[PDB]
RNA sequence: GUUGGGCACUCUAAGGUGACUGCCGGUGACAAACCGGAGGAAGGUGGGGAUGACGUCAAAUCAUCAUGCCCCUUAUGACCUGGGCUACACACGUGCUACAAUGGACAGAACAAAGGGCAGCGAAACCGCGAGGUUAAGCCAAUCCCACAAAUCUGUUCUCAGUUCGGAUCGCAGUCUGCAACUCGACUGCGUGAAGCUGGAAUCGCUAGUAAUCGCGGAUCAGCAUGCCGCGGUGAAUACGUUCC
């Protein structure tokens, strides 16, 4: 039960983190908290100009940051609660 | 167990000052066993020489990151911080000597069209 | 070291005061006179040793 | 020759080494990024138009 | 071509072994420049396509460790 | 001297043997390991046994004129057969395949 | 050589992504599927004046929200519009499509519909002062702290093409909390191609 | 604009001087203080050996011989190219002395810059030496052009 | 650091707090502000980035795209192989390596950051001098791999020469990638070792973790990096001043 959420926005990932955190914490599963794991980010540098101008560039940034959640005690009421959490497309739960 | 963190130039040292005689132990190795060029050894000792701390504490240091002079700066900064935790008294002496600054001179980020974050390639007319 | 430095420095400051007096003779009246008098006496004092 | 060359890339050639990367939106090789499978200028345009969910302006 | 074998094209190898199963003939028009010269090629005047024409070259005992396109320069200069 | 050419007396053996056309550094170290001179002696200070072993070891190896005559045979080979690489040998243009609008100043 | 587009500039500060998901292993394929989706939907409803399309990706499921500023062209007869919209997309994309259609109150604040409304009037041969000034009155009465419409191309003058600025109110493109809607549109006339660039300072967020 | 100032590090583990570390930061090639410290301490140990003195006093005596009182700057009015003599402020006296030591030491040529810098200090001590050519020639240029000040 | 143990500590990533001429003294109309002082991790836009106003050059892009007008159309369109875009007497921009004892070679000891990996990253073992090869663990990755950082420090060795400097060029035999390395790939091994002993007129970059120097990484990409884009390592000299360009 090692749930690794990974998203592009931190606020959406916070909502999808504390939703699992609260729904599993309320029914006694002894929730180790939303462990924040290092982001993999990629930088894409691009000639801004159509044709010339190698000196004229623009840099773009893609950050994907991820956080780890662990549930240690079994408590399958929490599992039945996790199965009905409908949290959006941004975060990519992978238990 | 007085504890101080020192940071310098992407290096971080963890200095615990134990009551001893003046030995500094860096990752189970000693000073010149790990830092040659003893200008760094006397400079790494400056917080312990400016305020009279000459033989009353051994130093135990867990360092990681940077290079050897960056690790030297992190160790001497962690020494000054843990040596504030020893006596809060002589903060004026250390502060007039520097020693609570953490020189934030990180190596600068390279810009596009430049070689090395300030270097222009060469100009020809 | 000492006497040559004193000689060259006093002579260069002496020519400074003399050229400052002689470029405009009636203006910025009279500080140059005390300057040249003290510098010439000190040049004699340094060459006397 | 544009749509013919795009069509030729969209084929399967004789050999796997004849396969080369190409636009998928604005037909050109030279700087098609493997991740987006997109040309460079079309990547800049669409990333300005709020699409391509990762990329914003970079500073660090 | 190191230990996978040497390289020749199958069509040129086929033509040369058809040429060698009976007797020699005219030049062999071969667009392949990429192909090595086997020792079983020796004596066969072959026409390498340089890019715009077929040049005839006669193969000797020495011309073995190289390929065909060493014997057809493509660029005329002065 | 050994292959018809001198070696300098006042260098070490490994590098005095380098001046023979055909022996560099590593063939010299392959010789002196078999001979056992321990690489730290002048060649003005050897014995006739220990240098006679150096002489006949170099006599077994393909060094002095063998190399020159065979490389002349290679050059004459790719001159005579045709061979665009020999056209580069002949004309004064680089052999191994190198750009010529700039430097190429070893050859003319 | 001039200004960076403010849409692409305020992504990840205040303005969200239109296309919102996370990459798993076929990020490119999701991108080019959504390019085909946005091309198809912008072709069919560039008549029906749809501004922006936000696409989700929800593990074999796609939530497309459509911002129109009128409902009953796009929800229509109830059955037929969402049917005729989802059916060709379910085929030509290959999976399930859900469609949520948000309606833009204050239709004159979204710069895409404004730039398209000016482009159509240029294609209807309305003069390029009447279009921009009429539309500026529409936006400033719909309530906006600044609007800037810049039209360039051949304005009906043959061998010289020039740019024309009209604006009212503050349009502070350097304040990075601004909430400015920027949008381009094209107008293909007999003399060539006109380009409409509208951006609308609407109000800032504390 | 206005004047900006700089700093430097106080000790040296042998020879605890400011200016000796100022020479350590000088003659640094390509960011290598280690090679310059090794060269420096082997040179000062030669100066302590070959002449039975502490090399601090020989080194300051050499400095006192090299440090120029009078630079001669430029002042071009018309087509004249006049040179104007300047009383050097003593910071620039020390730094011109260190540049001339370092430059003419490595310009001499011997079988290490250990030996070259050591012998250049030993020559500038007993004033006749290579940097003192530059000292003498600058004082001769200031002596000839003293008419402007 | 393997286990148990611990969230102290570093670290990571979220929310904060935090520096605002705010406080002192001085100058200055009392202002605006400036100079010194105190506190403080940070002092006067703290260092940097992103941000590039109206317009100038009918500057550049019809070859990313879209395009008005004009032209071709069993061809100015299309396929296929082969060549060429790498030519070479010459000039000319940018760069890499040197000319050497702060050096060359050999041996020992240590220290990084940032980023990449699914028909991919590929440990370890074995063999090959080496490039690499065969079997394969773990890893969709703060775990595992890339990845043994290098200058540095310390010993041994040479002793100032066109050399134990430098590696061009070149011959032979190899390795990898891939239908295929001839024109036209990178790398290795042996042998050969050139010009070059700090560069004329002229000329360029940089004001601090900068210049100089040292390696590392990633795109592109089967394979091709001295280019570019980032990353750390050591780490300076100087700024009197506005006379001149």
């Amino acid at each position: 039960i090692r749930i690794r959420l990974k998203a592009y926005d931190h606020r959406i990932l916070d909502q999808s983190a504390e939703k699992i955190v609260e729904t599993a914490k309320r029914s006694g599963a002894s929730v180790s908290g939303p462990i924040p794991l290092p982001t993999e980010k990629s930088v894409y540098t691009i000639l801004r100009a159509v044709h010339k101008y190698k000196d004229s560039r623009e840099q773009f940034e893609m950050r994907t940051h991820k956080r780890l959640i662990d549930i240690v005690n079994p408590t399958p009421q929490t599992v039945d609660a996790l199965m009905r959490l409908d949290l959006p497309s941004g975060v990519d739960i992978e238990i | 167990q007085y504890y101080g963190t020192g940071r310098r130039k992407s290096s971080v040292a963890r200095v615990r000052l134990v009551p001893g005689e003046g030995r500094i132990v860096v990752n189970n190795r000693e000073i010149s066993e790990h830092i040659p060029s003893a200008a760094l050894i006397e400079d790494i000792k400056q917080p312990l020489t400016l305020t009279e701390t000459a033989g009353t504490y051994d130093v135990l240091v867990n360092v990681h990151g940077g290079g050897l002079s960056g690790q030297a700066g992190a160790i001497r900064h962690g020494i000054a911080r843990a040596l504030l935790e020893a006596d809060p008294e002589y903060r004026t002496t250390l502060k007039r000597a520097g020693l609570l600054t953490r020189d934030a001179r990180m190596k600068e980020r390279k810009k596009y069209g430049l070689k090395g974050a300030r270097r222009a390639p060469q100009f020809s007319k | 070291a000492a006497a040559a430095a004193a000689a060259a420095a006093a002579a260069a400051a002496a020519a400074a005061a003399a050229a400052a007096a002689a470029a405009a003779a009636a203006a910025a009246a009279a500080a140059a006179a005390a300057a040249a008098a003290a510098a010439a006496a000190a040049a004699a004092a340094a060459a006397a040793a | 020759a544009k749509k013919s060359m795009i069509a030729k890339q969209q084929r399967t050639p004789k050999f796997k080494v004849q396969e080369y990367t190409r636009c998928e939106r604005c037909g050109r090789p030279h700087s098609v990024i493997r991740k987006f499978k997109l040309c460079r200028i079309c990547f800049r345009e669409l990333a300005y138009k709020g699409q391509i969910p990762g990329v914003k302006k970079a500073s660090w | 071509s190191l230990k996978k074998g040497p390289f020749v094209d199958g069509h040129l190898m086929t033509k040369i072994e058809k040429l060698n199963e009976t007797d020699k003939k005219q030049v062999v028009k071969t667009w392949s420049r990429r192909s090595t010269i086997f020792p079983q090629f020796i004596g066969h005047t072959i026409a390498v396509y340089d890019g715009r024409k077929h040049v005839p070259v006669f193969i000797s005992e020495d011309m073995v460790g190289h390929k065909l396109g060493e014997f057809a320069p493509t660029r005329t200069y002065k | 001297r050994i292959a018809g050419v001198d070696i300098p007396r006042d260098k070490r053996v490994v590098i005095s043997l380098t001046y023979i056309f055909g022996i560099g550094r590593t063939t010299a170290q392959q010789v002196l390991k078999e001979a056992g001179v321990s690489e730290d002696t002048r060649v003005r200070d050897l014995t006739e046994e220990e240098l006679g072993k150096i002489r006949d070891i170099i006599d077994k190896l393909k060094v002095e004129g063998d190399l020159r005559r065979e490389v002349s045979l290679n050059i004459k080979r790719l001159i005579e057969i045709g061979s665009y690489r020999g056209i580069r040998h002949r004309r004064g243009l680089p052999v191994r395949g190198q750009n010529s609008k700039n430097n190429a100043r070893t050859r003319k | 050589g001039q200004k960076v587009n403010p849409v692409g500039l305020r992504i990840g500060v205040i303005r969200d992504w239109e296309s919102k998901w996370y990459a798993g292993k076929d990020y490119a394929d999701f991108l080019h599927e959504d390019l085909k989706i946005r091309e198809y939907i912008s072709k069919r409803l560039s008549d029906a004046s749809v501004s922006k399309v936000e696409i989700e990706r929800a593990a074999n499921r796609v939530n497309i929200t459509i911002h129109t500023a009128k409902p009953g062209m796009v929800i229509g007869k109830g059955g037929s519009e969402v049917e005729a919209l989802r059916k060709a997309l379910n085929s030509l994309t290959g999976k399930r499509v859900h469609i949520n259609i948000l309606e833009i109150k204050r239709a004159d604040l979204d710069a895409q519909l404004v730039a398209d409304n000016i482009a159509r009037q240029l294609e209807n041969r309305v003069s390029f002062r009447r279009a921009q000034k009429q539309q500026i009155q529409r936006t400033m009465r719909a309530g906006a702290q600044g609007v800037k419409t810049m039209v360039s191309g051949r304005l009906g003058g043959a061998d010289i093409a020039r740019s024309e600025y009209y604006s009212e109110g503050t349009v502070p493109l350097h304040t990075l909390r601004a909430d400015i809607d920027y949008a381009t549109s094209e107008a293909d006339t007999t003399y060539g191609k006109l380009g409409v660039k509208v951006w609308i300072y609407r109000g800032e967020v504390l | 604009k206005g004047p900006v100032a700089k700093r430097d590090v106080l000790p040296d583990p042998i020879y605890n001087s400011k200016l000796v570390s100022r020479l350590i930061n000088k003659m640094m090639i390509d960011g290598k203080k280690g090679k310059s410290q090794t060269i420096l301490y082997k040179s000062f140990d030669i100066i302590k050996e070959r002449t039975g003195n502490d090399a601090m006093e020989v080194f300051e005596q050499a400095l006192k011989n090299i440090m120029p009182v009078l630079e001669v700057k430029a002042r071009r009015v018309g087509g004249a190219n006049y040179q104007v003599p300047v009383e050097v402020r003593p910071e620039r006296r020390t730094t011109l002395g260190l540049r001339w030591l370092v430059n003419y030491a490595r310009l001499r040529g011997e079988k290490t810059m250990e030996e070259r810098l050591a012998n250049e200090i030993l020559d500038a001590a007993n004033n006749t030496g290579a940097a003192v050519k530059k000292r003498e020639d600058t004082h001769k240029m200031a002596e000839a052009n003293k008419a402007f000040a």
